[PDB]
């Protein structure tokens, strides 16, 4: 709801058309799409889209801090910048868009948030995982059945249950629980 | 120099010591008397010292193998062909010195062995060892994952002891008996067997029943395991299904009664092959398939 872009995007080179953020799953009140006709009659190859995610990751030329020293109009960096790029406020200037059919997702709220952890707990990112320690003090292992145990790990018996489970260290579970 | 007043002695006790230890201690004493240099009365003294413990065994070979252990080492003591008296006085202190290495084993079994505890897997102790007691005690306090299991075991009430034991603990029990064992194929997850004696190769004696469940593990492909200290290296192997040195008789197919006289025989000794067997515990680093085998090799040379 916060950021489903309608991007209207190129095939062939790769560049994005028009950017649009709505309520519309939410709250039923500005329902709005648009098609600019000022890049109409060069592209041809058309595509509309919406279903990509939020990354906000950029590798930056020379050219985009002279730019924002230029203009104090781009407060912001997505919704004022892509449609000036679009209106070609510096004439004839080419954008890159990387399209990638495996998960990518930036952190924003806090149910996001949530499925970003599962995400992590499970196997949906190729590599990614607690056990192999990355901060020094850490001494988390692997376990089957999607479980992520540390040391200093506890764990009592007679708790018949569900699917996947997590546990931080220095911790002491009692018994009986669903 | 008396050796059936310290078997008299010794029976029941175990726990602080174990049994095999004190005979070994008393071997020690024994030898610590006639002079080791002095082979002629020495060794013949070891001899009828031995027959004397076999007169009075009725059905046991661990002594036995403990005193064959004992005079493997005094022989390999006298290869340094120097100096006579410091061989003599390492022979001495090599006694004492055995209890010692129990301790430290068992410390060694608290480190190498407690890797083993997986999730939600059910473990159950057969017959009496107290290594694997202790194994248990320190699985336990490790708080991994587990649940201890005993048995109907029969010969003096051992089962219901170890029972009585683990209650001790506070970990909830249930049991198994000799017959009732049949139904358990995957729910308990892994079937432990205490030792006392391990022979050449797969070899072992415990109680009044393992090639049995042995088997079943085969047929089921269930992990099968010995568990035990440092005391029982033996030089055995039998021919048939099962063969040992007995006092109860092999299906003795008892006389033509009315009133009850004499009943209680049968197999109450058991064997294990090394087939059936996956994983060895000993505190001696982490050995396995054979390693018991090539020991008794490089000691015995014959």
């Amino acid at each position: 709801t916060i950021e489903p872009a309608a991007f209207v995007l190129d095939k062939s080179t790769s560049r994005c058309i028009y950017y649009q953020d709505l309520p519309l799953p939410s709250s039923r009140e500005k329902t709005s799409i648009q098609i600019d006709p000022e890049l109409l009659d060069n592209v041809d190859e058309f595509v509309i889209r919406n279903d990509l995610i939020d990354c906000r990751i950029d590798i930056c030329t020379s050219h985009v801090p002279l730019i924002f020293q230029e203009n104090f109009d781009y407060q912001s960096l997505r919704t004022d910048f892509v449609k000036g790029v679009i209106s070609s406020d510096i004439l004839g200037k080419h954008i890159y868009a990387y399209l990638t059919d495996e998960y990518a997702v930036r952190v924003e709220s806090w149910q996001t948030y949530d499925t970003i952890s599962q995400d992590f707990l499970g196997r949906w990112c190729y590599p990614l995982v607690l056990d192999s320690n990355i901060q020094d003090d850490q001494t988390y292992s692997y376990e089957s059945r999607h479980i992520y145990k540390e040391k200093d790990v506890v764990l009592a018996q007679s708790c018949k249950i569900g699917k996947c489970t997590a546990i931080g260290s220095g911790t002491k579970i009692g018994e009986g629980t669903k | 120099f008396n050796i059936t007043e310290t078997y008299l002695r010794f029976l029941e006790e175990d726990t602080e010591m174990t049994m095999p230890i004190a005979a070994i201690e008393a071997l020690v004493t024994l030898l610590r008397i006639k002079t080791p240099e002095t082979a002629a009365e020495m060794i013949n003294t070891i001899k009828s010292s031995t027959e004397e413990l076999i007169k009075s065994i009725p059905n046991s070979v661990s002594l036995r193998a403990g005193c064959d252990i004992f005079m493997r080492f005094v022989l390999r003591n006298l290869h340094l062909y120097g100096d006579w008296e410091n061989c003599k006085q390492h022979l001495i202190e090599n006694g004492q010195l055995f209890v010692s290495r129990a301790k430290k084993s068992r410390n060694k079994i608290a480190e190498i062995g407690v890797d083993f505890i997986a999730d939600d897997d059910i473990i159950l102790v057969h017959g009496y060892s107290r290594a694997v007691f202790s194994l248990l005690n320190h699985a336990a306090n490790k708080f991994i994952r587990f649940r201890c299991v005993v048995t109907e075991s029969r010969p003096s009430k051992q089962g219901n002891q170890l029972y009585t034991l683990l209650e001790q603990k506070g970990i909830p029990v249930t049991l198994i008996v000799d017959s009732a064992v049949g139904a358990v194929i995957d729910k308990v997850d892994k079937v432990f067997v205490g030792a006392e004696g391990v022979a050449e190769s797969g070899g072992i004696i415990n109680l009044v029943g393992t090639y049995s469940v042995g088997v079943l593990a085969h047929n089921a492909r269930k992990p099968f395991y010995v568990v035990t200290e440092s005391h029982k290296f033996v030089r055995m192997f039998p021919l048939s299904s099962d063969d040992l040195p007995m006092a109860g008789p092999p299906l003795d197919f008892t006389r033509r009664t009315d009133d009850l006289e004499d009943a209680l025989r049968g197999p109450t000794i058991d064997y294990t092959a090394q087939e059936y067997i996956t994983a060895l515990i000993t505190d001696l680093g982490v050995l396995t398939p054979s390693a018991v085998s090539e020991e008794l090799i490089k000691m015995w040379y014959d």
